[PDB]
C-alpha cells in the first residue's frame, strides 16, 4: 500500500504545478461561505482544497512551516516534494528498499546545503533605501500579481523603510494593509501609523489624547429619558477624559451631538478585524457593554486626527513622541476579488525582507541556481560509491521539475529549456535562468534583469521539502483506528 | 482442525504487518484517528493497544503487548513475529496428522534449554557512561530519522545518572516530559529543575534572579469569601464594595507578612524571593509583592507543587497566619525564558533536586509525540540496564546462539517433544531474516553468514544492517537487557500454547 | 511466483493420493476404464501410466514414473512422494524470498553427498537361495493380500536361479509366463518345461510319454493350395471332390513321411515321438499319427516355437521333403495336464532348455492381472539384486541414516545452498511417515524411535510395520537393490530441478 500514497501526493502537486511562476494559471476557488474567488496563489488553494488523504497532509504541514520563519517558497514545498516521490516509484520498480532511498536523501540534503552558499552571487546593499527595496522586491511580485511590478515595488518599500532604522524590530505584524473601493491600482498610497478608511463620525479635527476607548404623555417621557441616558454615558466618558472613542457598533443621532458637546472625537469601525488591530497596537480592547468608563482598558497614542488622502476621509493614529514603527498601505481597487489578490502580494513582499533582516544573502532564480545545484549534486552522486547513487542522482532530477513547471506554464517546451540550461552551465555561465517569453525558448542572465531570490528561503524550502518526502516514505501503510 | 487453521492464518497476517517496522531500516505506520489527529510511530505496542483490528483472533494478540509493556516496555514488535512464525512452522507438522498438544510440550522443553542458554550469553560487566551510550543508540534509532540519534542519546543517559546513586532503586516518575513548539527537532536538551506552565503577569517582575528563596503555599490571595460568622449587611450597591474590602482585608493583611518574611530572610540587596502559590493571586496582591522584586507565580498544577517540595524543599503551608521561615525552600538561577508563544519559568541550578525534566522541542505535534514515545522507550531500556546489570548482545546474537543450541539438543523430557524444539529453533531465526528485508539485502545470505561463524571460544556474531556482513554486536556497541529477552521466551511460548490449544470455535451470541 | 504455486499444490494433492498404497499394509486404488474393465493395484506406474489425470502439471510427473519403472522396476510410489515433499519444503523458503535457483544447488550437493552415503552402508552379501528370498519378500509383499507371500516367493527366487550360470547376465525373455483359469490363486508354481496352449485331441493318443524325440516342423497339414503347376477347376460339387483327392496328396503323403522317420529313429518299444508343428493338422493326420504312438500338436505361438527349439534341440523344419534325422530332438516326461474345462501340453524334464516357465493360476480375470504385474515386478527386483552385487537395507532404513549424514554436512561451495540440503533431509523422511500411516500407527511417533536409535557402531535401523519399534532390516530379512536408491536420488533431483525453474506458464495451444 505504498504506491497509493505516492499517487496521492502526485495529484496534489499537479494542481499547484500550473500555479507556479509568473505565467501560471489561475484557480476557481469556491469558498465554503458561499463565495467565489479567483487567484493563482498556491497557499490559498490548500486552505480551501480540503485534501483528506492523510499521506499528502505531511506535505501540507511542511508548507505550513514554510509560512513560519519565511514567507516564500510555497510552490517549492509542493513541487520539489511531489517530484521526489514521482521518481521514487521508478526506484522501487527496480526492487530497491525504502531505507536506502531515505538515507540517500538524508545525505543529499547535506550536500545541497553546502552548494547553495557557493551560488550566492549578489545580495542586498544594506542601505535602507527605497530603490534598494523596490529593486529587490520584484521577486515577491512575481507569480502573485503580474503587471504591477512598477506600482507595488515602491509602495511596499515605503512602509518598510520607516522601520529598518529600528534595527531588529521589523515585523510583518507592524504593517497592516487596508483596501478601499476605487478605480484601480494607480490610486494606491502609503501612510504611517494606523489608517482606517471609515471617516470620523464627530466633527472633531485633531486631539492628542492618549485615552482611546474602543467599544402619549408617558411615551414622550421615556423617549426623552433615553436622551438623558445617552448623555450620562458621554458624561461618564468625559469623567474619564477619553477624547477618542472608537465605536464597534451603531451610533445614535443624539450621540453625535453629545460627542461634540464634551469635545470627544467619535469614530465608527464596523469591521471586527480592524478593531482587533487596535488591541495589539495601543492596548485598547473592545468592550461589549454600552461604553464602560474603564480607564484600564484604554490605550495610549501620542496623536489622533482626521486625514483625507485619495478623496477619502481617513482617521490617523500615529506616534510622534514615541519611536513609531507602524505603517499602513492603503490600496485602491474596483473589483474586491482582484483587490484582495494584491493584498496577498503585499504580505508576500513584507515577509521577504523580514527574513533579510538577518544576514543578507540572495540567489538568482528562474532555473539558474536549481540546475547549478543539480549539476553539483550529480557530481557527488557519480563518484560516491555504494547503493546511495540511485537516490542522490534522482534527488538532482527532482530539482529539474521546478524549471519544467516554469517552462510548461509559460507555454514553452520543458525538454528544450533544460537542454539549454545545462549547456550554459556546462560552459560555466552561472546565474543563467529561463527568459519569460511565450515565443522565445532561449535563456539569459537573470542577475542582469534584477531577479534574486532569498538564500535563507531556499534553505528551509529544500529542508522541509526533503524531510516531508522522508516522512511520507517512512509510512508504507496507513491503518485506521477507532478511539 | 479447520477451526485451528483460522487462528493460524489470523496471526500470520499480523506477522506480515508488524515485520516491516522492526529496526531503524524498518518502516513506520500511521494512526488515522478520524477526529483530526495523525500519529506516526514504530513501536508495536502503540500499533495495537490504541488500534482496533479487523479480525477477532488478532485482537487477543493485541492484549499481549499490553501486558508485555508493563514488564519491559519494548520488544513487542519481535514478540508477534516469533508467535507468527511458531504457528506457521507448527502448521506443517499438524498438516501431517500430529496433535497440537505434543508440539506445545516441545516448546515447554525448548523454553528451559533456551532460558538456560541465556545465562551464558549475558555479560555482567560494570555499567558506565560508555556502556549506556551503546544502549541508547540501539533503541532510539528505531524512533528517529537517523539525525536525532546522537542528540537524544546524550539526554536520556544523563537523565538516568543524575537521579540514581549509591545503588538506589530508580523510578520513572522522577523524569518529567515537556514539549515546546517554534523550534527545530535537533534542539532537544535537559533541564536541571522543573519547567512550570503558568508564570507571572506583571512588568515589574524580575526576568531572571540569580538566587531566590522559595515558599510553598496553597492560599488563594484573590477576593475570597468570609471566614468568620458574619455577612453582607448593606443598604445599597456602594456599601457592597465596602464589605468587599472586608473580605479582602483578611487577604490583604496576609500579603503584608510575606514582605516582612522577605525583609527578615535576606532583606539585603543581591537577594531575591520567588513565590510558588498554586492558587490564583489578585493583580493588586501581585502589585504589592512586585515592588519588592518578588516574582510570584500562580495557576500551577498539583503535580508541580509535589515536585517543587523535592526540588526546592519548601514545605506546603495552608494559612498565612502560621507563616514561619522554616518552610522556606531555595532555588538557583530562577528565570522565565521567552519563547514565540508563551513564557515558562525555570528553577534550574539546584544542588540535588531529585527530579529532572527532558525538554523536547519539535515543530509539529506528530513529531513531538513521536519523540515522546522514543523517550519513554529509551529511558526504560536504560532503566532495565542498571536495575539489571546483566545485558546481552543484540543483532539477533541471542536468538542465533540459542537456535544453534536447540538443534544440538537431545530430548530430555519426551520423545516426540523434539519436533517442537525443531520448530521453536526455526522461529527465533526470523529476527535476522526480518532485518535482512528492512535493510534490503538477501534474506538467506544474512542467515548462513552469521551461522557459518564457529570457533573454539565465545563467538556471538550479528547482522550488519548497513552491509549485511556477519558483525559482532558486542564490540560495535549493541546491547539488550536481560529481562527483555527473558520475557520473549515466556510470552511467545505461553501465548503460542494458548492458540494451538484451541480445537473449535463457537459463537457465543455473535 | 504464482507459476510455482499452481505446480506446488498440484503435487501436494498428488502426494495425498498415492501415499495410501505404499507398502503391504496400505490400501489399493481402483481403475475404472468405462468399457467394463476394472483393475486393482498398488504399483504407482499403473496408477500413472494407464490412468488419466486432470491436471497437465501432474501429467508430467506420470512420465517420470513410467521411465523409472523401465530402469529399476520398483520404487515409483516413493519417487513421487519425495517430489511432492521437495516442493512443499521449497515453498516454505520461497515465501521468505529465496529464488529457486539456489535451492536446486542445495539439492545438487545433497544428492552427491547422499549418493556417497550409499557406498558406505551398502552390503555386498553373497547371492544365494536364503538371501534372495529375503529380497523377493520385499517386492511381492506389497503386490498381494498378505497370503501369496511365501507361495510366490519361492517361485521368483528359483526361477532366476535356474537361468543364471557361467556368469551369464540376466535376460527377462528366458521366462515364459503363462496363465490358467478354473483354479485357485495359491496354486501358482514353477514349470520346468514349456506349456503349450493347444495340444493333441484324439482318443488314440497316449496320456503321458516318459521319453519322446520331439520333431520340429512348420509344414501345413490342412487344405492348402496346389503345389504343382495346376489349379482348382470343377463343374459341380461331385467334381470338386475329385480335386480334394488331388490336393490332399500334398497333405496325406506327408503324414507317412513322419511314420518312416519314426521306425527309423528309435522305432522300438519304450520310446515315443512328439510333433510340434506350428500349422494346423487334419483329423485324418491325427488319427494316422495317434495310432503310431506319435503325438501331434498344433496351434502354437511364434515365441513358443523359438523356445521349443531350445527345449528338445531339434531344428525348425519347413518341409517334410527336406526331413532328416539331424533335426530331431529329445525330452523327458511329455504328458497332458487337465483343468476343469481345457487341457494343456506339458513337456517338463528337458535336457538343456535354458528357458523356464512360471505358470500362474488364479480363478478370476481381474485378480490374475494383479499377479501378472507382481510377477514382472518381482522378477525384476531380484534381477537387479544379482546383477548388482551390492544391496542396501530396506524398511526405509536408508532414509533415516541418510538424514544423519546430510544434517552433519556443510556445503563447500556456498552458504545459501545449505538450506536446500535441509529441505532434502525432511523430504527423504516422508517414507517412514507414509508407512507409519499405512500401518495405522502414529506418523511422528514411529519417526522418533527410528531416528533416536544410535550407538557406537554401524547401526542399521528401520521401521517395524507390525509393532512400530525400531527394526534392524538386516536381522529380519528386509533388503532392496543398490540401483533402486541410486536411481531414486539421481532421478528425483532432476525433476525437482526442471519444475522449480519454471518461471511462467504460457498457454501454448
Ligand atoms: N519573471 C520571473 N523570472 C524568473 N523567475 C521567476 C519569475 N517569476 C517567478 N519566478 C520564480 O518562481 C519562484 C516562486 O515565486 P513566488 O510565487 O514568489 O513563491 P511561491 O511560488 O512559493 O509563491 C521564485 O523562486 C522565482 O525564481
Ligand atoms: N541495527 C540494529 N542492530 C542490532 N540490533 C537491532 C538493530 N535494529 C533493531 N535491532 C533489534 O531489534 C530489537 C527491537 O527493537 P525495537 O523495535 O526498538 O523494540 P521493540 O521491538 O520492543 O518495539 C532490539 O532489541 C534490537 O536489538
Ligand atoms: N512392511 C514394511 N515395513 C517397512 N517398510 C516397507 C515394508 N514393505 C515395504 N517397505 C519399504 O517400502 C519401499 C517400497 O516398496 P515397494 O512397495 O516394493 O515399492 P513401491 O512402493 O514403489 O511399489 C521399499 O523401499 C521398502 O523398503
Amino acid at each position: 500500500a505504498v504506491y497509493r500514497n505516492i499517487q496521492a501526493c502526485k495529484e496534489l502537486a499537479q494542481t499547484t504545478r500550473t500555479a507556479y511562476g509568473p505565467n501560471g494559471m489561475n484557480k476557481m476557488v469556491i469558498n465554503h461561505l458561499e463565495k467565489l474567488f479567483v487567484t493563482n496563489d498556491a497557499a490559498t488553494i490548500l486552505r480551501e482544497l480540503e485534501v483528506q488523504h492523510p499521506a499528502a497532509k505531511m506535505i501540507v504541514m511542511a508548507s505550513h512551516m514554510q509560512e513560519q520563519e519565511v514567507g516564500d517558497g510555497t510552490n517549492f514545498v509542493l513541487v520539489f516534494a511531489g517530484a521526489l516521490l514521482e521518481l521514487a516509484e521508478e526506484l522501487l520498480r527496480i526492487g530497491l528498499s525504502v531505507s536506502e532511498v531515505i538515507e540517500g536523501y538524508e545525505i543529499a540534503c547535506r550536500k545541497a546545503h553546502e552548494i547553495l552558499p557557493n551560488l550566492v552571487c549578489c545580495s542586498a546593499k544594506n542601505l535602507r533605501d527605497i530603490d534598494e527595496v523596490s529593486s529587490l522586491l520584484r521577486t515577491s511580485i512575481m507569480s502573485k500579481q503580474y503587471g504591477n511590478e512598477v506600482f507595488l515595488a515602491k509602495l511596499i518599500a515605503q512602509a518598510c523603510v520607516s522601520i529598518f532604522p529600528d534595527s531588529g524590530h521589523f515585523n510583518v505584524d507592524n504593517i497592516r494593509v487596508c483596501k478601499i473601493l476605487g478605480s484601480g491600482i494607480s490610486s494606491s498610497s502609503v501612510l504611517h501609523g494606523m489608517v482606517f478608511k471609515k471617516e470620523t463620525e464627530g466633527d472633531v479635527t485633531s486631539v492628542k489624547d492618549a485615552k482611546i476607548a474602543v467599544y402619549a404623555e408617558e411615551l414622550m417621557n421615556f423617549s426623552k429619558g433615553e436622551e438623558n441616558l445617552m448623555d450620562a454615558q458621554v458624561k461618564a466618558i468625559a469623567d474619564t477624559g477619553a477624547n477618542v472613542v472608537v465605536t464597534g457598533g451603531k451610533v445614535a443621532d443624539m450621540a453625535l451631538h453629545y460627542a461634540n458637546k464634551y469635545n470627544i472625537m467619535l469614530v465608527r469601525l464596523n469591521s471586527k478585524w480592524d478593531l482587533r488591530r487596535l488591541c495589539k497596537t495601543v492596548g485598547a480592547t473592545a468592550l461589549p457593554r454600552l461604553t464602560p468608563p474603564v480607564l484600564e482598558e484604554m490605550g495610549h497614542c501620542d496623536s489622533v486626527y482626521l486625514s483625507e488622502v485619495g478623496d477619502t476621509q481617513v482617521v490617523v493614529f500615529k506616534h510622534e513622541k514615541e519611536d513609531g514603527a507602524i505603517s499602513t498601505i492603503v490600496l485602491r481597487g474596483s473589483t474586491d476579488n482582484l483587490m484582495d489578490d494584491i493584498e496577498r502580494a503585499v504580505d508576500d513582499g513584507v515577509n521577504t525582507f523580514k527574513v533579510l533582516t538577518r544576514d543578507k544573502r540572495l540567489v538568482p532564480g528562474g532555473g539558474a541556481t536549481e540546475i547549478e545545484l543539480a549539476k553539483q549534486i550529480t557530481s557527488y552522486g557519480e563518484t560516491c560509491p555504494g547503493l546511495e547513487q540511485y537516490a542522490i542522482k534522482k534527488f538532482a532530477e527532482a530539482f529539474e521539475a521546478i524549471p519544467r513547471a516554469l517552462a510548461e506554464n509559460s507555454g514553452v517546451k520543458a525538454n528544450e529549456v533544460i537542454s539549454k540550461l545545462y549547456a550554459v552551465h556546462q560552459e560555466g555561465n552561472k546565474n543563467v535562468g529561463l527568459d519569460i517569453e511565450a515565443e522565445v525558448p532561449a535563456v539569459k542572465d537573470m542577475l542582469e534583469a534584477g531577479i534574486l531570490d532569498t538564500y535563507l528561503g531556499k534553505y528551509w524550502a529544500i529542508k522541509l521539502a526533503t524531510n516531508a518526502a522522508v516522512t511520507v516514505l517512512r509510512v508504507d501503510q496507513i491503518i485506521m483506528a477507532k478511539p | 482442525q479447520a477451526a485451528l487453521a483460522v487462528n493460524i492464518s489470523a496471526a500470520r497476517g499480523l506477522q506480515d504487518v508488524l515485520r516491516t517496522n522492526l529496526g531503524p531500516k524498518g518502516t513506520m505506520k500511521m494512526l488515522v484517528s478520524g477526529a483530526g489527529d495523525i500519529k506516526l510511530t514504530k513501536d508495536g505496542n502503540v500499533l495495537l493497544h490504541e488500534m482496533q483490528i479487523q479480525h477477532p483472533t488478532a485482537s487477543l494478540i493485541a492484549k499481549v503487548a499490553t501486558a508485555q509493556d508493563d514488564i519491559t516496555g519494548d520488544g513487542t514488535t519481535s514478540n508477534v513475529l516469533i508467535i507468527g512464525e511458531l504457528l506457521k512452522q507448527a502448521d506443517l507438522y499438524i498438516s501431517e496428522g500430529l496433535h497440537p498438544r505434543i508440539i506445545t510440550e516441545g516448546f515447554e522443553a525448548a523454553k528451559e534449554k533456551a532460558l538456560q542458554f541465556l545465562e551464558e550469553v549475558k555479560v555482567s560487566r560494570e555499567m558506565d557512561r560508555e556502556t549506556l551510550i551503546d544502549v541508547a543508540r540501539t533503541s532510539l534509532r528505531t524512533k528517529v530519522h537517523a539525525e536525532l540519534a546522537d542528540v537524544l542519546t546524550e539526554a536520556v543517559v544523563d537523565s538516568i545518572l543524575a537521579i540514581k546513586k549509591q545503588d538506589e532503586p530508580i523510578d520513572l516518575f522522577m523524569i518529567e516530559i515537556m514539549e515546546m513548539k517554534h523550534k527545530s527537532e535537533t534542539d532537544t536538551s535537559l533541564i536541571r529543575g522543573l519547567v512550570l506552565d503558568h508564570g507571572a503577569r506583571h512588568p515589574d517582575m524580575k526576568k531572571r534572579v540569580e538566587d531566590a528563596y522559595i515558599l510553598t503555599c496553597n492560599v488563594s490571595l484573590e477576593y475570597e469569601k468570609t471566614e468568620v460568622n458574619s455577612g453582607f449587611f448593606y443598604k445599597s450597591a456602594e456599601e457592597r464594595e465596602k464589605l468587599v474590602k472586608a473580605e479582602r482585608k483578611f487577604i490583604e493583611d496576609r500579603v503584608k507578612k510575606i514582605i516582612e518574611l522577605k525583609r527578615k530572610v535576606c532583606g539585603d540587596s543581591d537577594k531575591g524571593f520567588v513565590v510558588i502559590n498554586q492558587k490564583g493571586i489578585d493583580p493588586f496582591s501581585l502589585d504589592a509583592l512586585s515592588k519588592e522584586g518578588i516574582v510570584a507565580l500562580r495557576r500551577a498544577k498539583r503535580r508541580n507543587m509535589e515536585r517543587l517540595t523535592l526540588a526546592c524543599g519548601g514545605v506546603a503551608l495552608n494559612s498565612f497566619d502560621d507563616l514561619s521561615p522554616d518552610c522556606l525552600g531555595h532555588a538557583g538561577l530562577v528565570y522565565e525564558y521567552t519563547l514565540g508563544e508563551e513564557k515558562f519559568t525555570f528553577i534550574e541550578k539546584c544542588n540535588n533536586p531529585r527530579s529532572v525534566t527532558l525538554l523536547i522541542k519539535g515543530p509539529n505535534k506528530h513529531t513531538l509525540t513521536q519523540i515522546k514515545d522514543a523517550v519513554r522507550d529509551g529511558l526504560r531500556a536504560v532503566k532495565n540496564a542498571i536495575d539489571d546489570g546483566c545485558v546481552v548482545p543484540g543483532a539477533g546474537a541471542v536468538e542465533v546462539a540459542m537456535a544453534e543450541a536447540l538443534i544440538k539438543h537431545k530430548p530430555s523430557v519426551k520423545g516426540r517433544a523434539q519436533l517442537g524444539v525443531q520448530a521453536f529453533a526455526d522461529a527465533l531465526l526470523i529476527i535476522p531474516k526480518v532485518l535482512a528485508q528492512n535493510s534490503g539485502f538477501d534474506l538467506q545470505e544474512t542467515l548462513v553468514k552469521i551461522q557459518a561463524e564457529h570457533s573454539e571460544s565465545g563467538q556471538l556474531v550479528g547482522v550488519d544492517l548497513n552491509t549485511g556482513e556477519p558483525m559482532v554486536a558486542a564490540e560495535v556497541g549493541v546491547w539488550d537487557n536481560y529481562c527483555v529477552k527473558k520475557q520473549l521466551l515466556h510470552s511467545c511460548t505461553v501465548i503460542a500454547t494458548n492458540i494451538l490449544l484451541v480445537d473449535e470455535i463457537m459463537r457465543a451470541g455473535m
